[PDB]
């Protein structure tokens, strides 16, 4: 095992990069996906588009890119590359 | 004087291990206090373990005892697992005699009256072919860890205390305007005669009243709330 | 002091940093001394000499005059928390009593760093040689809160202030109280005239000195016109010009000077009213800051841990700072060793206990040096000073404390209880006095913050406002780094709307307020700006779009 | 972690806190957030936790050398107006604690927090991107506080003793906690040799197999002699990490956390190396280390050894004098004696010194004479040198900073643009010589094979295309294959920048390199870096990447054959009798003061191959080029290069140097009617050039312009109407666009995001 | 072999202001642990007894001079500093000192309130001559431990008032050491001897009595 991990290091880079290519990947996979937690919050997407998530029950006060990196490690969400 | 209201939480690692955490401490009371709780768990729990034992067949021989395959150092230290409570306070020479081949498993040793095994599955020893064991163990009260001090008769180092491995260590918290704030973090591994809940009282009331040897020079002093 | 064990290196390292120090409030002389602290002082011109031998007729805080002999009769003013040219205070103080009688060429008033007539650049400190859990880790120093409490390495500072009233293009500024848009709390530490009262607290942001200019043709928004009506506040006709604190830095008000125009005086042309204001400011030693001894060693405060946990002498005597063991092999610094020894030695005097002659190695000394009291000064010039043998002899006396205990022994080390654990430190560690020093390199004055601030003009690049808020360059070795973890996002973030991007940075704040998501960045303007210098260069320059042929930004 | 002031995190956040002290009914406007920041009031301090959790920061110190030099980690409130930084990094940011200062930097997009947690976190970049070495290795306080914590000290005082006639063994201990009660009281020493059983540790590998084989024991008991410290070190190891049982060196914590470091993601390596920074600190304190006086000193017999020997020099020179000189007996003759002073002078010093004494603990452990005091005289003399030293060391970085500036300029724009290329190119690898090489670490270690490693007696061993793992050198070793082919950047054919197959293991992960990695960046700064080490030096580099004919030019061999050897007092004659047997070559003019090639030494009648140096010194790169051929070139420069800075003993991959070189060999002359695409689309020959001139050729105009002399590029390039069609990552730079590696790349920044209908059905 | 008989803690004296204390018997590695325990609560969490803010009326900050005195006011505050007073308080209660005329001002002549005590008038303040007059007021307060200056910005105390450091420490210095005799030579037990000092605000039996009752309150037990 690896103990346990304290905020910014959960989840694990390692369980995380199985879920995407590469670390640059991974990065635009969560950023993105941050980007649409934040819209939902707020009134999204504007006009034509519906916010979805949180997927994960989110924390106390958890940081919508926070949020996104938990829904990665649990395979809640797929994505393709250009 | 009044303080800040730390508070006392636990949290439970296993069956026999919990830590502890108290927040928040003003500074830096986190290590006055902290390293004499330790000292205190650790050799302030009354409680009994075995003294000395001896074992028939061995009297000059030191290495090994015919008939069973573990070899006479291997053996003590197996004993020294033994956890059992005896309110007798003197010594009290228990009995262990098993024969035939098999597993000896504490169990077999027949405790006399005021005194309980608490692991009755430990190992004690394996039994060869054809092969009887007669072991008698002296058991008496005691506090802390005593190291080692008749023919053919063995002391050996006797782990008195319940406490079986305590660490500390400290933090910062409680931001608001003072960042320094203390939080004590304690670990305590316990065996199962007493909880590691039960062991902290027991620690903490030995300390407060020694400690009540200085307040009563006076009790209107102001110390802290 | 032991120049000759030093290199060249440390002993360069440490002149230098000697004239670094700053004056401490106290002033202590070194424990541990050459010769030249005397002569140095007096010659340097900031301490007060008697020109006349003679004898005192007053002693006050402001002046002393003596009464010579020969019957003449000489007065000398003293400099009192007069800033120097760096911001340190020079504040001279009277040595001397009433009826002392003194000669020619003698020390009447200590100067800044200077006591009872030698240059005073530090403190004495308890040290200890061992390394402490990490906290004094490399270059890194560990402190007790006495320093703090006994303002023992505290120094005041003073801060220069100055604001003009000139003719302008379209009118002539007044400093004034009245203030256009102020509540009257923030007016409140305001004298008659606008300028803040003496003895005042400042506070980052407070308005020292109230100047208004005029304001050209108004144009205001009618929005703001609208409130003006409704709470009746008649939009005043000029502009705010107040000189405020700048950011970072607090104190109290020592004195204003004003220079004014009906008060004839001789102010450059166009300027009416002249005002300068001084703040001052009591540093305590905080974490951070950097010390440093006479050898070249140097480090900052890595810690400041309360007296209570702190490796102490048996007597309880909490050490006042923990040094790790820098030199390492080959390094050396020698010289650091051997005045923390002496330290020690002057501290609690000493006794060689002469029977039946006097040691081999006291044969070199002179007598003088065989007795010497508790806390007494020692001076061993640089290539002829005390030498190893002489020195493990006088470790050898060593008058006991209360009780008659004995805190060193022979090898210049002591059993330390770890003021946390309380049990002992299973080895003897080091300990001893040093002179260190306080070096100019202070916090207060080295951290900066930035969320917003001022813009150059030329380029929009995000300014050091003269108050504050200087932004941090982003250099181009940083972004060879940047490149190099392939952090995109990260590197545009920062060339464009965290600096060049006009309507991008304001943009980034309006949705970083609301929570919205930071928008994408625009062009930097310090590009927009290059296709222009091109163009004056009679380089016609396009950037061609894919299928839209020529593009202008605009 | 990272220690940030409050006053510093407030001011830096003041934007978010205005906003949060806003949505909770603290301030009713923004106006009233910004006053409530300002003044500092005491409510904001608990919103300002909130907004700072779980939000990286980045920090840097000037100068920046290698990507390392820009770390991010999580903001920690801290009292005080200084920055308290991790005692791990001090080594990547190269900080002093002597007053240095450090910048901030707060990332704000999602994009960027994003690229600070998982490019830029501080736990994830252990690793040297140069040598693949770590950095994160403890060192200084935190080694000497290990090598005292696992050292084991005979005669201690808890020490084991094997059963005696009337008692048993008195050293065994029932587990770890009792030795712990025993350290307590005075019974048993930390560094005592005793022996006892262990249940949730794991034994050695070689020991265990024969106590178990059925499984290595999770909770099964075991009993082995070591110290209590060394149990106490391997509790901080991971759980499933075998048993060590060693006073811990440097090398030996070294060669633990990289043997470590594959074998656990990275998360253990870094709570792993934590731990010991904390057990190396605590025990660094207990270790007793203090100088002093007696530590110090003087060994007196030094100073009467040396004017005895002293003696034996004046009087061999009085010897001299007469006619007993008999030429170089007295050179060889004051030798002996001084190496015999300074050989004996070791000895009289090392022996003389405890083997526990502070200053040789430290030496030992590898965290790292004015003794008596020098005259007047004496320290005038010693400024003459030491003020050389520093007036040196300012040339050392400048010249550095503007060979890394060239280096970068030449090679930014390489970057990985695909997972395989799938040539069958390679270069050879001299793999140990023993019969392990020296330098199978730079060149073998994180390669990939292109061809299989085939074993004489027909077993194949480590198939094409593997990681070149040290276990695969050892397996590898096992079979004892002196030579194995190798994937490079050299030949690497894909038609823009390289593949990762071809690159191999990034140095920073331990795997294989990312598609998006610019790797020739980071190969810039790796070799940048470590200029300011050098001394045979920093011009000597500067001559091999620039292309320049060398300082002293070599010759080599122009064709295969034997060599005779001529000597003339003008100048020695090396002629070439070749094997067809051909026109003979002629190397007539040679200096004597440039000796001669070593093999012995080349002598009369020897062989020679096609491409071997038959002088001393730097052979022409364009001599080698247009006789071994474009590869053979690249070969010789990493050679050289590598050779320069082994010297000094820096660990740099030649696969940094490689990428480097590749950029050389890139472009062709044209006779008559240059990059290599363009021909497939006449006559050109390969051509070797340095990379300035290398980098002024590139496709963009504005990225040269900037690079060196903006006015004869933006002339040429206002002539030739040339047009930028913002392929390089610079021109992105400029005018702020995506720079084209990383997250920039089409793949990545295309991605979409969208969650599974199963999730949003569970909602 | 739970040898009981609890511990014991019997006072001495070696000075007025300090006094050792001794308690014997217990278990061994304890006298260490308890000792510096104690101590860590003496140096700190003892009640004062300190001055916080004074006000001279004849200056407005801390970087003057008073017509006359020796001492500037700067000066005047280090030595002031060194004010061992202890007071019932409960509130802030202002002290006076009025001087005038040739001569040494002290502790002594400072005029303690009803309830408060200046506990050595011997301490020198300051030295005035002829032209030499200082009317200084201090307002003295109840604490414990280090408190740093009470900015009159944070607190609502105008221009008049000067805050200065204040130090709520009756101890001074403190140790201990350890004899465990007899460590196994038949039965093993420690004791431990603390030597405890005051500023003579009060006696070492009182401060170790209160920090007693704050280690006492502050292992809990729930
Ligand atoms: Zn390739």
């Amino acid at each position: 095992a690896y103990d346990t991990p304290l905020g910014i290091t959960n989840p694990p880079i390692d369980e995380l990069l199985s879920r995407a290519s590469s670390k640059y990947a991974l990065v635009i996979y969560a950023a993105k996906r941050a980007r649409q937690i934040n819209d939902y919050y707020n009134q999204l997407g504007d006009g034509i588009l519906e916010y979805v998530g949180p997927l994960v029950e989110p924390g106390l006060q958890e940081k919508p890119l926070s949020i996104a990196l938990r829904e990665i490690h649990g395979d809640l969400l797929e994505h393709t590359e250009g | 004087l009044i303080s800040q209201r730390p508070t006392l939480s636990e949290e439970t690692v296993a069956e026999n291990r919990s830590r502890f955490v108290i927040e928040p401490l003003e500074p830096g009371f986190g290590y006055t206090l902290g390293n004499s709780l330790r000292r205190t768990l650790l050799s302030s729990i009354p409680g009994a373990a075995v003294t000395s034992i001896r074992i028939d067949g061995v009297l000059h021989e030191f290495t090994t005892v015919p008939g069973v395959k573990e070899d006479v150092t291997d053996i003590i230290l197996n004993l020294k697992g033994l956890v059992v409570s005896s309110d007798d306070d003197e010594p009290v020479t228990m009995y262990l005699r098993k024969q035939g081949p098999g597993v000896v498993t504490a169990g077999d040793i027949v405790p006399p009256a005021g005194v309980t095994v608490h692991n009755p599955d430990m190992h004690i020893a394996t039994l060869n072919d054809k092969g009887k064991l007669e072991v008698e163990l002296v058991v008496e009260r005691g506090r802390g860890y005593v190291p080692a001090v008749e023919i053919g008769r063995i002391p050996v180092d006797s782990i008195y205390s319940p406490v079986l491995k305590v660490t500390y260590k400290v933090e910062a918290t409680r931001v608001e305007q003072r960042t320094d704030f203390d939080k004590l973090i304690i670990d305590v591994e316990t065996k199962n005669s007493i909880s590691p809940r039960d062991a902290l009282a027991s620690a903490g009331g030995t300390l407060v009243e020694l400690f009540g040897l200085a307040r009563e020079l006076n009790a209107d002093s102001e110390h802290i709330e | 002091p032991f120049l000759e064990h030093d290199d060249a290196n440390r002993a360069l390292m440490g002149a230098n940093m000697q004239r670094q120090a700053v004056p401490l409030v106290r002033s202590e002389a070194p424990l541990v001394g050459t010769g030249m602290e005397l002569r140095a002082a007096i010659d340097a011109g900031d301490v007060v000499v008697a020109d006349k031998t003679g004898v005192i007729e007053e002693v006050s805080a402001d002046y002393i005059t003596v009464m010579a002999d020969d019957g003449t009769r000489q007065s000398y003013r003293l400099r009192k928390f007069a800033r120097s040219n760096h911001g340190t205070c020079a504040n001279q103080r009277p040595i001397v009593d009433a009826g002392q009688r003194v000669e020619a060429g003698q020390v009447i008033a200590d100067g800044p760093c200077t006591q009872n007539g030698e240059m005073a650049l530090g403190k004495n400190l308890l040290v200890a040689i061992m390394p402490w859990e990490g906290h004094n880790y490399e270059d890194a120093i560990i402190l007790s809160n006495r320093l703090v409490e006994e303002d023992v390495l505290t120094s005041i500072h003073i801060e220069e202030h100055e604001i003009d009233a000139r003719d302008t293009k379209l009118g002539a500024e007044e400093i004034t109280r009245d203030i256009p848009n102020v509540s009257d709390e923030v007016l409140a530490d305001l004298d008659e005239r606008g300028i803040v009262r003496i003895g005042a607290e400042v506070r980052d942001g407070d308005i020292l000195v109230g100047k208004v200019t005029p304001k050209g043709e108004t144009e205001l928004t009618p929005e703001e016109r609208l409130l003006r009506a409704i709470f009746g506040e008649k939009a005043r006709e000029v502009r705010d010009t107040s000189l405020k604190v700048p950011h970072g830095e607090s104190g109290k008000v020592i004195g204003i000077r004003v220079f004014s125009r009906e008060d004839d005086d001789e102010l450059p042309a166009g300027v009416n009213e002249l005002v300068r204001v001084y703040v001052a400011q009591k540093r305590k030693i905080s974490d951070g800051d950097k010390l440093a001894g006479r050898h070249g060693n140097k480090g900052v405060i890595g810690k400041i841990l309360p007296v209570e946990d702190m490796p102490f002498l048996p007597d309880g005597t909490p050490v006042d700072i923990i040094l790790n063991t820098h030199g390492v092999p080959r390094r050396m610094n020698i010289g650091q060793i051997l005045e923390t020894h002496l330290g020690w030695v002057a501290k609690a005097g000493w006794n060689i206990d002469v029977a039946a002659g006097v040691p081999d190695w006291a044969s070199k000394l002179p007598e003088e040096l065989y007795s010497a009291p508790a806390d007494s000064t020692v001076a061993t010039p640089v290539f002829d000073g005390a030498q190893e043998g002489e020195l493990a002899g006088l470790l050898g006396s060593t008058l006991p404390n209360r009780d008659g205990e004995v805190m060193v022994d022979a090898d210049g080390k002591s059993t330390l209880f770890d003021g946390r654990s309380g049990e002992p430190f299973p080895y003897p560690v080091t300990v001893g006095y040093m002179y260190i020093l306080k070096l100019h390199h202070l916090v207060d004055d080295k951290i900066h913050a930035r969320s917003t601030g001022p813009y150059s003009m030329i380029t929009q690049q995000p300014l050091g406002g003269k108050a504050q808020f200087g932004g941090q360059r982003f250099g181009e070795m940083e972004c060879w780094a940047m490149q190099a973890y392939g952090a995109a996002y990260t590197l545009q973030e920062l060339l464009t709307i965290k600096s060049d991007d006009t309507v991008g940075r304001v943009k980034v704040y309006e949705a970083i307020v609301k929570g919205e998501n930071i928008p994408e960045p625009g062009i930097p303007e310090s590009f927009k700006v290059l296709l222009k210098e091109l163009q004056s260069l009679c380089l016609n320059v396009e950037v061609l779009s894919s299928d839209g042929a020529a593009i202008e930004m605009r | 972690q990272c220690g940030l002031p409050k006053l510093m995190a407030l001011e830096l956040f003041k934007p978010f806190v205005m906003k949060r002290l806003v949505d909770l009914n603290h301030a009713q406007n923004i106006k009233s957030a910004k006053r409530m920041v300002e003044r500092q009031r005491p409510q904001v301090w608990d919103v300002l936790e909130e907004v700072i959790a779980e939000h990286p920061v980045l920090l840097n110190r000037a100068p920046t050398l290698h990507r390392l030099g820009i770390q991010a980690f999580e903001p920690q409130l801290v009292e005080g107006k200084a920055i308290q930084l991790h005692p791990l990094v001090c080594e990547a940011f190269n900080a002093d604690f002597d007053g240095d200062q450090m910048a901030v930097h707060l990332p704000l997009s999602a994009e960027a927090q994003a690229e600070a947690r998982i490019l830029m976190l501080s736990s994830n970049n252990i690793l040297s991107p140069a040598s693949g070495k770590p950095l994160a290795m403890p060192r200084l306080d935190m080694v000497t506080g290990l090598y005292y914590l696992t050292t084991l000290v005979e005669g201690a005082t808890g020490e084991y003793q094997a059963a005696t006639k009337d008692a048993p063994e008195q050293g065994v201990y029932s587990s770890p906690a009792e030795a712990i009660m025993a350290m307590d009281r005075g019974a048993l020493s930390v560094r005592a040799k005793i022996k006892v059983r262990l249940t949730e540790l794991r034994p050695p590998t070689d020991l265990e197999a024969q106590l178990f084989e059925n499984g290595w024991k999770p909770g099964d008991a075991w009993t082995a002699e070591t110290t209590l410290g060394r149990v106490m070190f391997n509790e901080l190891l991971p759980k499933s990490y075998p048993f060590v049982n060693e006073q811990m060196h440097k090398k030996v914590q070294a060669r633990i956390i990289n043997d470590l470091a594959e074998r656990f993601p990275m998360i253990v390596v870094a709570q792993t190396v934590d731990k010991l920074k904390d057990a190396g600190f605590y025990w660094a304190t207990r270790s007793g280390v203090t100088v002093s006086m007696a530590d110090v000193l003087v060994p007196p017999q030094k100073q009467e050894i040396l004017e005895r020997h002293e003696a034996e020099a004046d009087a061999i020179e009085r010897k001299y004098q007469r006619g007993a000189l008999n030429h170089t007996e007295r050179n060889e003759s004051l030798v002996k004696i001084w190496q015999d002073a300074t050989e004996e002078v070791g000895k009289a010093l090392e022996e003389f010194y405890p083997a526990d004494n502070p200053i040789i603990t430290i030496v030992k452990s590898g965290a790292t004479s004015f003794r008596e005091g020098l005259t007047v005289l004496e320290y005038f003399i010693n400024t003459h040198g030491a003020r050389k030293g520093l007036a040196d060391t300012a040339l050392r970085t400048a010249d550095s900073g503007y060979l890394t500036r060239r280096l970068v300029d030449v090679s930014q724009d390489v970057i990985v643009r695909e997972h395989d290329c799938e040539t069958e190119r390679g270069i050879n690898v001299t793999l140990a010589e023993r019969g392990r090489d020296a330098h199978v670490e730079t060149s073998a270690f994180a390669r990939t094979l292109a061809t299989d490693a085939v074993d004489a007696n027909g077993n194949v061993i480590i198939e094409r295309g593997h990681d070149l793992g040290d276990p695969a050198i050892d397996a590898l070793l096992a079979a004892g294959i002196t030579t194995v082919k190798v994937r490079s950047v050299l030949t690497c054919t894909s038609a823009t920048g390289v593949c990762a197959m071809c690159y191999g293991r990034s140095m920073a992960t331990g795997k294989l390199v990312d598609i998006g990695e610019a790797v020739g960046i980071v190969a810039a700064q790796s070799i940048g870096e470590p200029g300011t080490q050098l001394t045979g030096g920093l011009p000597r580099v500067q001559e091999l990447f620039e292309a320049r004919v060398p300082r002293n030019k070599a010759p080599i061999a122009d064709v295969a054959g034997r060599v005779r050897l001529e000597e003339s007092d003008k100048f020695f004659k090396i002629t070439i009798v070749p094997d067809d047997g051909g026109e003979e070559v002629v190397y007539d003019k040679l200096s004597k003061r440039q000796r001669l090639r070593v093999i012995g030494v080349l002598s009369d009648g020897d062989h020679v191959e096609v491409g071997d140096q038959l002088m001393e010194g730097a052979a022409d790169p364009h001599e080698v080029l247009r006789v071994q051929g474009p590869r053979e070139v690249q070969i010789h420069l990493v050679k050289e290069v590598q050779e320069v800075y082994r010297a000094q003993g820096v660990s740099i991959h030649d696969k940094h140097i490689e990428v480097i070189v590749r950029q050389m060999l890139r472009r062709v002359t044209i006779i008559d009617s240059t990059e290599r695409a363009e021909f497939e689309a006449a006559a050109g020959r390969p051509v070797l050039m340095g990379i300035t001139k290398a980098s002024l050729a590139t496709d963009s105009w504005l990225s040269a312009a900037s690079f060196q002399e903006t006015t004869r590029v933006l002339t040429d390039a206002a002539i030739n109407c040339r047009s930028d069609k913002l392929n390089g990552l610079k021109e992105n730079v400029i005018i702020g666009k995506l720079i084209p590696a990383g997250t920039g790349i089409s793949r990545y920044r295309n991605i979409q995001v969208q969650p599974t209908e199963e999730a949003r059905a569970a909602a």
